[PDB]
């Protein structure tokens, strides 16, 4: 069973380069082996084996090399890979994105050891997504729903409100409570600067959720190995508290953008040759292997769903990061520029926006029976109201028939009562819902076209 | 006032047609076009580094 | 037996193709006919609705084995499949039996390594040409071969070959002709005189 061993420590560097160091005489070399450096000062760092060749090693330092030399510096090899302590215990705490508490609580008991990189998922073992995760967010629920079992980026940019819309969805997600203690949140920040890292951190102890969540924090200048480790860490988290202990875990990581700064930093201290638009050539491989750790799995009650958020360059979805991301994820929920401007919040554009399993998620005993119905009038509506908004600069609003003075009035009231709404009001799904229906009822029943005759006989008329 | 109006819509049509079909057919094949090379032009730039 | 997956099956002769591969619908059927031993293309997206070229092939067609592959899918989209597959059926002699008496499977997700995402049309056609040559007439599906040339593009920049055309390796044309020239009518190898045919359907994401 156990590694039981003395453990080998070595004063044979050969070299220091970059964040490198290089030892030689090494006994029987073991790749990505965590090691730990005594400075002659007496400070200690940790690394992890880069490369191995014959009698020698090559340790990436995750602190700097600075004040190593090759006549006082040791290194002590652990004889083992990189593991992470687990338990229930960890909901509740916050922790660094090498794992160690922040929180000054204590160090984790493990329930388990394992083994950061996982396992895929067995093909024949995953089965489809269905029932809805509740966000609080209208924009997000009403029209543009997740299922337990998807994976659904937001696309941003930089100076968007992205962090705040992350910080609501984290203190207000759950499950509908139709007619629970098994819904959880891991939370994963990467390359966060201190105000984004402190506001997170005080936002969810100040609004008491807690008890559901547990927080990794990378900031901008830690260490850019833990940030490639960050994901890992959050992520096999996610895979025992949903199928050991039957959870249903919402997971959120937030700017793959900076995941992939540090990706490419790698991939240079490597030696590798920079692949297409300067990424690595196999990053579509390396964002497929963290987020295809989400679904519903047969025989175990718990799920993993994954709300990955990246800000684009240029706000341009071509580049490389939100477009390999498109072809693994399952829809976009996008923040928008010009909405942020007008000063609404949450600044989501629904046009643009998709979640490709919505259908899935909604209707009769998982939200309401008319969810689709109205999600796609509202969709039709905002689209006929954006275009007769656009005519009416050129023909002017005396020209405008009687309808689309209808079309106009509810483009004004859906921006102003469903799209906005507080950072800190939780609206329901079916509180989304009646809303949605106080602004279709703007229309003569005729004009919804989209809702059939029995959702709008039972629905359409007010009651006491 | 009919014939005058109606003598005077019948250019403004004529010269709003135009513009229509000249951004058509003239004016995005040619953003088209330079957007086109300009991709051609950095794979190339990638290729050599 | 065991065969390479990137050598050809030999046959005693290659065949022109001259009967339909009919699918039971109207249109395809009358307008845009395929043969058996044929290739065609579909657009892989969203919205367009490929099921109903997938499970006509499988329900319906002439065809006497189906392999399907799926070739680096998105994670919920495989489990689609292979939830489906099996709920699908058929009427033989005037008895239903389930598709996967006479189908197989070749699945794989986004996150499955780099070189069975690659490798997967290779496997995929050579079980299509091993019933082949028992003189079955053959269909095979690949869910979509954008994913598989994606896979072919991170194997060369793994491999720090030159970029050619949009980042794909220079052979990338002649992996596509190679692997569509292995579809045809052909007279089998060996001593009972028989023919059989593989079709080939690739979808494609532009």
């Amino acid at each position: 069973n156990y590694l039981s061993q003395p453990r080998l420590t070595y004063k044979t560097v050969s070299g220091v380069n970059g964040p490198l160091v290089i030892l030689d005489h090494v006994k029987f070399p073991r790749y990505a082996e965590i090691v730990h450096l005594t400075l002659p000062d007496g400070t200690k760092r940790s690394g992890q084996v880069l490369e191995v060749s014959g009698s020698k090693a090559v340790v990436q330092v995750f602190e700097g090399t600075s004040g190593i030399d090759a006549k006082k510096t040791s290194c002590e090899f652990t004889g083992d890979i990189l593991r992470t302590p687990v338990s229930e215990d960890m909901l509740g705490r916050v922790f660094n994105g090498s794992g160690k508490p922040i929180d000054r609580g204590p160090v984790v008991l493990a329930e388990d050891f394992l083994d950061i990189m996982g396992q895929p998922i067995n093909p024949q073992c995953r089965i489809y997504p269905e029932e809805m995760i509740q966000t609080g967010i209208s924009a997000i629920d009403g029209m543009n729903s997740i299922a337990r079992g998807q994976k659904i980026p937001i696309f941003s940019a930089a100076g968007l409100p992205h962090n705040e819309i992350a910080a609501q969805i984290c203190r207000q997600a759950g499950l509908v409570k139709k007619s629970e203690e098994n819904f959880a949140i891991v939370f994963a920040a990467m390359g966060v600067n201190m105000e984004t890292a402190r506001f997170f951190k005080s936002d969810f102890e100040e609004n008491g959720s807690m008890d559901n969540v547990c927080l990794f924090l990378n900031l901008a200048n830690d260490p850019t190995i833990e940030r490639i480790i960050t994901p890992r860490l959050a992520l096999t988290t996610a895979e025992f508290l949903a199928y050991q202990c039957e959870k249903h875990v919402l997971v959120i990581l937030t700017d793959m953008s900076s995941y992939a700064e540090a990706l490419r930093e790698v991939s240079a201290a490597r030696e590798e040759v920079p692949g297409r638009r300067g990424f690595p050539g196999y990053m579509y491989t390396d964002l497929a292997t963290i987020y295809e750790r989400a679904g519903r799995v047969e025989g175990r009650n718990g799920s993993i769903t994954q709300i990955p958020i990246l800000t684009m360059p240029n706000d341009d979805i071509t580049h490389p990061i939100p477009d390999l991301t498109g072809y693994i994820t399952e829809g976009q929920i996008y923040v928008d520029r010009q909405l942020h401007n007008r000063q609404i919040y949450p600044p989501i554009n629904v046009l643009p926006s998709l979640s490709r399993l919505m259908k899935s998620a909604i209707g009769e005993g998982m939200t309401r029976k008319d969810h689709a119905d109205v999600s796609n009038q509202l969709y039709a509506c905002y689209a006929i109201g954006k275009d007769v908004q656009a005519m009416k600069a050129v023909v002017g609003e005396e020209a405008l028939t009687s309808d689309d003075l209808l079309y106009l009035e509810f483009l004004q009231k859906f921006e102003k009562n469903f799209i906005t709404q507080g950072p800190y009001e939780n609206r329901t799904v079916y509180e989304t819902l009646d809303i949605g229906w106080q602004l279709l009822r703007i229309f003569p029943k005729e004009m919804l076209k989209r809702i059939p005759q029995s959702t709008l006989s039972e629905f359409y008329p007010r009651d006491s | 006032s009919l014939q005058t109006s109606f003598v005077t819509l019948d250019e403004a049509i004529k010269i709003t047609n135009r513009r229509v079909n000249a951004i058509e057919h003239v004016i995005i094949p040619r953003i088209e076009r330079t957007l086109a090379y300009i991709i051609t032009e950095l794979d190339e730039r990638e290729r050599e580094e | 037996q065991v065969w390479p997956v990137r050598q050809v099956r030999p046959v005693t002769e290659k065949l022109p193709a001259n009967h339909p591969l009919l699918t039971g619908q109207r249109v395809l059927d009358a307008l845009f006919p395929c043969v058996q031993g044929g290739t065609t293309a579909i657009p892989g997206a969203f919205g367009c609705g490929k099921t109903v070229i997938s499970q006509s092939l499988s329900k319906y067609s002439n065809s006497d084995v189906i392999i399907y592959v799926g070739c680096g899918e998105r994670g919920n989209e495989m489990s689609e499949v292979l939830r489906d597959f099996p709920e699908l059926t058929m009427e033989v002699d005037g008895k239903v039996e389930s598709i996967m008496k006479r189908t197989a499977l070749v699945a794989n997700t986004s996150n499955m390594p780099v070189a069975a995402r690659e490798a997967s049309i290779y496997t995929g056609i050579t079980l299509s040409e091993y019933f082949r040559d028992m003189g079955y007439h053959v269909s095979m599906m690949a869910d979509s071969t954008s994913r598989w040339a994606e896979a072919l593009r991170e194997i060369s920049g793994r491999l720090a070959e030159m970029p050619a055309d949009s980042g794909y390796p220079a052979y990338l044309g002649a992996r596509l002709a190679s692997f569509y020239e292995r579809a045809g009518r052909v007279k089998c190898l060996g001593n009972p005189e028989r023919e059989g045919s593989v079709s080939i359907v690739g979808a494609v994401s532009p």
